[PDB]
RNA sequence: GUGAAGAGUUUCUUUACUUAAUCAAUGAAGCGGAAUUGGGAUUUAUUUCCCAUAUUCUAGCGUUAAAGUUUCUUCGCGAACUGAUCCGCGUUGA
RNA sequence: GAGUUCAGCGCCUCAUGCUGAAUCCGGUGCGCUCUCGACGGCCCUUGAAAAUCCAACGGAAGAAUGGCCUUG
RNA sequence: GGACAUGGGUUAGUCGAUCCUAAGAGAUAGGGAAGCUCCGUAUGAAAGUUGCACGAUUUUUCGUGCCUCCUAUCGAAAGGGAAUCCGGUUAAUAUUCCGGAACCAGAAGGUGGAAUCAACACGGCAACGUAAAUGAAGUUGGAGACGUCGGCGGGAGCCCUGG
């Protein structure tokens, strides 16, 4: 029982991990925020148009709560393109905007077209 | 340079090829090489004449 | 009456100034080397210290138990240098900078931050130009006799450790300040205690010594020892007052 | 060869750096570690009461072992032996007389420290032990006195985990054995004559002496530096 | 609380202890005592009357062990003693 | 190849396109604003900290070998 | 019309915040307080994230190990601090968009090169140099990192001047 040192320390235990006999909580919920809910509407207004059929690049409506990783996988699964790029603002209004710029491979006013909103 | 621009030069920038090179100056260096050698060379005289 | 200045010197704004102050002046830590033996240090930096008069001495020892060394700030006695060797212990010898028991250096030798009790590390002359002189030893039960700057005597143990030689700072308080400003600029690196108003100058309510048609006390101004706060003011217990013509 | 050349270190004050000593001594321990050790000091020093000094006078280790091979001998039964005895009972009970038909009067030694006090006030115990290190004492303090005044012998004895051991407990504060079979009753003689030579015949003597009271360590030497000069 | 003298069956003064209590330090870091040791006075000597240390150098360096017998079987930065005397009712001091 | 200045051509012109030139060579300072470099004066005033980055002292550890196709 | 109505408008790895500490604030230990709460900030605490491969096939971070002076957090849009510039563009954003041209940090290791035949390069008297030039623990050093006034010397932009 040799102590070089002048200082107590706590030996190490075992230190258990938990093995509960219940689940606190009996159904796991359901992703909240997929993709129907990161991507709210596409945004149409006059500017929007000109981003459109100038830089390639859609304007879209989305929930606060998503980032730039996750819109670009909702885009992905929802409209099948790629994006290259992702600029998000909060407007004015409190709601959040995304600038999808699509790939040089894509034309992002077919997509505009084949989502309807042109 | 600022400090965290020493994180992007290669080695031999930040130093001199000689014993504490970029730490001591060359003339700081030889102090203590001659200091350490006629200190050592002392102790071996004061050890013999100690018997 | 309201809460007079003396009252309210109980911290807040009348804390000391230290943020430019690299260190605490102590002596080292009592330990076995200084006990049995002696240790040496080299003199690194002799620094200013902002608020102190006296210079400080940033000194390097060895650690004797780990691969380390450890810096001590010391009291800067007059001669030192950077690059010095300091040597404390009992068997420590009698050269100006050196730290040893007052019990193991002759009768008259001039000391300076010497401790009180052995091993509290630093107590009597510290301020600029100050020092303690040994007035004589008795071995049976070992006491030391000094005297103190104040020309008191006092009895401290035959271990508790001392400097040699004199505090360095010299004789600072010959100079006139001249200025206001100069005793602004003292004080700014101290405390909140400059400049100070007069009691006398103040209203009742602020001071026992406010108010009247003229500028005055009123009654005796040596209060009793055992006056309240608020009206301990003036010339504390005091034992006589006016201008001394030969003291001792 | 040549090359394997000693090198000393000196550790001298001020030369090397000093090996790893033990420095158990000088360890800042724990505060219940801390408590624990200086408890037993405190009662080295505080000159003890008769009464509570009476304990830390125990039984001899060679009696010791007699007193536990006698104890050892008439263990109560256990959980085990017990639900053994009752399916006895119970098959007895059914065609034949009652559990008494075909069941033995039990030969085991007595504990628990109410049921103890009554077979001693009802003199009833042939043999008293008392263990040594009960901890709120108070429970056992006046047992050397009513196993004195009842006339049944007593020996206090270490461990009151080793007399829980016997009865198939963590521990117990005092056994006492009432009835030892026929085989048994030279050797319970024997411990008892024994036991009381060392207790029972100390009592009288025994509450007058103090226990503790003594310094040690660095103040004693200095105490037989002082009577050597 | 525990001990010693003194004062005309008692409790008053001083002069002792430490474990209560108080203070201070520190990373509770080497306290106290023995054994080896060499001058010593005892003395046709016996540690019996006595405690003896390792670093003063000049602004260097000092850590993660060497050596020493020697056990596996001596393939090994391999295990132990040791190097680093022994012991403990106290972390140290007031 | 940008920017600037200038001159023309289509002339409802459209994607507002197309075509020509120049954008060159010198000097100045107790100037102004910022800044860097080497200094000097002053103080009983000597004028933050930490994150972070770097260097050294040290020597832990490594396993290529068939005179060469062979690893870290 | 800064009023009223209907719509539109703020895009960043490089700008800030975010990270750091400052005066200070403040949980925890522990002690006060009838209590609301007060004091306290390695404090009289068994306050451990980090340093080793002994098992582990076999080409690698899970088990004990023996270890060692670690540490709450909050507190700066002027202090400290990784990294972006020009040209263009809109009714209204831009060092954020577009065109072009860069930079920093982190991860894995995708090629190429360098040193090593037994070991981790050479040159220079030296100051020191290079495309690379093995470096664990521990320690030490440096940068971050610092007042104010005075004149002197240079640079950039501006100003002025000759074609
Ligand atoms: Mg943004
Ligand atoms: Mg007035
Ligand atoms: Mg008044
Ligand atoms: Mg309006
Ligand atoms: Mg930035
Ligand atoms: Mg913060
Ligand atoms: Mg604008």
């Amino acid at each position: 029982k040799v102590r070089t040192s002048t200082t107590f320390r706590r030996p190490k235990t075992l230190q258990l991990s938990r093995k509960p006999k219940y689940a606190r909580k009996s159904v796991a919920h359901a992703p909240r925020l997929d993709e129907y809910k990161i991507i709210v509407n596409p945004i149409n207004s006059e500017s929007a148009m000109k981003k459109i059929e100038d830089d390639n690049t859609l304007v879209f409506h989305v929930h606060l709560k998503a980032n730039k990783f996750t819109i670009k996988e909702a885009v992905r699964k929802l409209y099948s393109v790629e994006p290259v790029k992702i600029n998000t603002l909060i407007r004015p209004n409190g709601t959040k905007k995304a600038f999808v710029k699509l790939s040089a491979d894509a034309d992002a006013l077919d997509v505009a077209n084949r989502i309807g909103f042109l | 340079l600022r400090p965290r621009e020493f994180a992007r030069l290669s080695h031999n920038q930040k130093k001199v090829q000689r014993a504490y090179g970029g730490c001591l100056s060359a003339n700081a260096v030889k102090d203590r090489i001659v200091r350490a050698f006629l200190i050592e060379e002392q102790k071996i005289v004061k050890q013999k004449l100690k018997q | 009456g309201r809460v007079i200045r003396a009252q309210r010197k109980s911290g807040g704004i009348f804390q000391a100034h230290t943020r430019l102050r690299k260190g605490a002046a102590q002596l080292r830590t009592l330990d076995f080397a200084e006990r049995h033996g002696y240790i040496r240090g080299v003199v690194q930096k002799i620094i200013h210290d902002p608020g102190r008069g006296a210079p400080l001495a940033k000194v390097a020892f060895r650690n004797p138990y780990h691969y380390r060394t450890d810096v001590e700030t010391f009291v800067a006695t007059e001669g030192m240098y950077t690059g010095q060797f300091v040597y404390c212990g009992k068997n420590a010898a009698l050269t100006v900078g050196n730290v040893l028991p007052v019990g193991e250096m002759p009768e008259g030798t001039i000391i300076s931050n010497v401790e009180e009790k052995a091993g509290d590390r630093g107590a009597l002359g510290r301020s600029s130009g100050n020092y303690v002189i040994i007035v004589g030893h008795d071995v049976d039960t070992g006491k030391t006799r000094v005297k103190l700057p104040s020309g008191a005597k006092k009895v401290v143990p035959s271990s508790a450790r001392g400097v040699v030689g004199i505090v360095a700072g010299g004789g600072r308080i010959d100079k006139p300040l001249l200025k206001a400003g100069r005793a602004f600029h003292k004080y700014r690196v101290k405390r909140n205690c400059w400049p100070r108003t007069r009691g006398v100058a103040m209203n009742p309510v602020d001071h026992p010594h406010g108010g009247g048609n003229h500028q005055h006390v009123g009654h005796s101004t040596t209060v009793p020892r055992q006056s309240a706060p608020g009206q301990k003011v003036g010339l504390i217990a005091a034992r006589r007052t006016g201008l001394l013509r030969g003291a001792a | 060869n040549p090359l394997f050349v000693s090198r000393p270190r000196s550790f001298g004050i001020g030369q090397d750096i000093q090996p790893k000593r033990d420095l158990s001594r000088f360890v800042k321990w724990p505060e219940y570690i801390r408590l624990q050790r200086r408890r037993k000091i405190l009662n080295l020093r505080l000159k003890v009461p008769p009464a509570i000094a009476q304990f830390q006078k125990t039984l001899d280790k060679n009696t010791a072992t007699q007193v536990f091979k006698l104890l050892n001998k008439y263990r109560p039964e256990t959980a085990a032996e017990k639900k053994q005895r009752l399916v006895a009972e119970a098959e007895a009970v059914a065609n034949g007389k009652s559990a008494q038909d075909v069941s033995k009067k039990p030969y085991n030694v007595k504990y628990g420290l109410n049921h103890v006090v009554a077979l001693i006030e009802a003199k009833k115990a042939k043999l008293v032990l008392i263990a040594s290190d009960v901890d709120p004492i108070e429970l056992v303090v006046f047992l050397p006195a009513l196993c004195k005044k009842m006339g049944v012998p007593y020996a206090i004895v270490k461990n009151k985990a080793r007399l829980g051991t016997v009865i198939h407990q963590k521990t117990a504060a005092v056994l006492a054995v009432t009835e030892v079979r026929e085989e048994d009753k030279n050797e319970l003689a024997s411990i008892v004559s024994a036991v009381d030579a060392n207790f029972s015949a100390k009592y009288d003597e025994s509450r007058r002496k103090w226990g503790g009271g003594i310094m040690g360590g660095k103040t004693q030497a200095l105490l037989a530096k002082r009577a050597k000069a």
